[PDB]
């Protein structure tokens, strides 16, 4: 048993991280087949980052301006292309460690693992969730750009995120692997604010189910509620509205625990109105919303604890 | 305010 | 910036996980050089696990009774040996992916990353801390035995834990890679209880420093305190006594933040006596003790936020 | 009570 914020094994992603240097700017790149993907602001310097015209800056560079290092091996850039906010550097060598992969754009409320890299060398891995305002609460320092977020379906790496910048509130923003930003953010050092964040309700309910599968049942109650009366309380507490599709997604967890979804919503309503009164759920004193129903099933279905 | 990585 | 429970990249450990089968028992093994390490209860069945004499059970087996699978490749066991609570299976092939490694036994309060594996296939990675009662709060299901805990110094994997069982309270127990259990636990399915757990005080203080480096300063105060008067309050709240060596370890964090250690202890004393009054620190509503000063320095020294 | 993995 037990429940932890679990990241996917990073071995298949570690073999694709490279270091991309353009002038004095150095960041991480994703080496898949004979293409290296990296944030396009590697072509900028300190005087450019306020408001750079990236097409102007890119046309002033050629293939020899990009130094790509894969460990101690240097890759020759034989072609370059800008795809929205990411650079696509064609190199002379196909990555022999290239796993089967896909480029997917995830939804708010979904999770993924982050491999934080510095100078093409991975240093840590952790799980992240895309907030409803298209930000993530990660851990990124200088030189961490090019770090990728990913999920592993079976043997196929689903790349979904590339890190680009940090907002003034401490949250982080980036793009998918096609260069399209998550949210209304742009890769320039101007005053940018994320939208008002909300709590992912379906994730909280799945996390409550994980507590019951692990034997934390003090929050359960005899009450039940309608979906509309729950959504009325969810709005007051800045929770996303619960849909009928969310209830269907929580179906497998509802059957394994024997607790109806609307019964669990009545427990969440009491937790929202009353609080926890000093108690904890799965070792946490607040309601967690960074666990998807998939994350719970993958960690808790081999348990009963009836 | 936003800082590029 | 940002602060997350960060695990080490698992690529160098993923290449060493194998599946060990003895009869109908299947678990994970650690393949380093030409030796496979696995929990010794792989030689037991359901009728043995109440009180097995492992030396009796091992002398009744030979090398042909152990089927070791590394992916689709089968390794022939050319020798076996019991080292305390782990089996050492000599195999015909040296693991070509063997990294530089060490076998270390960690201390209570120290952390490590866990690669949860099932049938020799890694499925997740997360950070864990050895509790003062020599347990860990992990996430392990059936077949997860043989999963290893590790730290990465530079390029050297420091193996420190191998999973063996779960206690009735939901916590987990295991051994170091030499087969010696952490704590007063034995590999048999009897009623076993962990000692009374305590909060790692030096980890809480380092975590408070990480909050200041990230700009959570609402808990700071003008007060300071003596080390003895803090240890008097720490005892009442089931905290470990703070030593002069702990203050020295927090030195680097004390210099970077400009906050003396005894000033931070006065803030912790107020947090212990008053609580948080509904506020949060680094997104948590309780005091975290699973971050060592090393874990904080590795994630926060590239920040100032003065 | 203790359960072997």
């Amino acid at each position: 048993s037990g429940f932890r914020k679990m990241a996917f094994p990073s071995g298949k992603v570690e073999g694709c991280m490279v270091q991309v240097t353009c002038g004095t700017t150095t960041l991480n790149g994703l080496w898949l087949d004979d293409v290296v993907y990296c944030p396009r602001h590697v072509i900028c310097t300190s005087e450019d980052m306020l408001n750079p015209n990236y097409e102007d800056l890119l046309i002033r560079k050629s293939n020899h301006n990009f130094l790509v290092q894969a460990g101690n091996v240097q890759l020759r850039v034989i072609g370059h292309s800008m795809q929205n906010c990411v650079l696509k550097l064609k190199v002379d060598t196909a990555n022999p460690k290239t796993p089967k992969y896909k480029f997917v754009r995830i939804q708010p409320g979904q999770t993924f693992s982050v491999l934080a890299c510095y100078n093409g060398s991975p240093s840590g891995v952790y799980q992240c969730a895309m907030r409803p305002n298209f930000t993530i609460k990660g851990s990124f320092l200088n030189g961490s750009c090019g770090s990728v977020g990913f999920n592993i379906d079976y043997d196929c790496v689903s790349f979904c995120y590339m890190h680009h910048m940090e907002l003034p509130t401490g949250v982080h923003a980036g793009t998918d692997l096609e260069g399209n930003f998550y949210g209304p953010f742009v890769d320039r050092q101007t005053a940018q604010a994320a939208g008002t964040d909300t709590t992912i309700t379906v994730n909280v309910l799945a996390w409550l189910y994980a507590a019951v599968i692990n034997g934390d049942r003090w929050f359960l109650n005899r009450f039940t509620t309608t979906l509309n009366d729950f959504n009325l309380v969810a709005m007051k507490y800045n929770y996303e509205p619960l849909t009928q599709d969310h209830v269907d997604i929580l179906g497998p967890l509802s059957a394994q625990t024997g607790i109806a979804v609307l019964d669990m919503c009545a427990s969440l309503k009491e937790l929202l109105q009353n609080g926890m009164n000093g108690r904890t759920i799965l070792g946490s004193a607040l309601l967690e919303d960074e666990f998807t129903p998939f994350d719970v099933v993958r960690q808790c279905s081999g348990v009963t604890f009836q | 305010x936003a800082v590029l990585x």
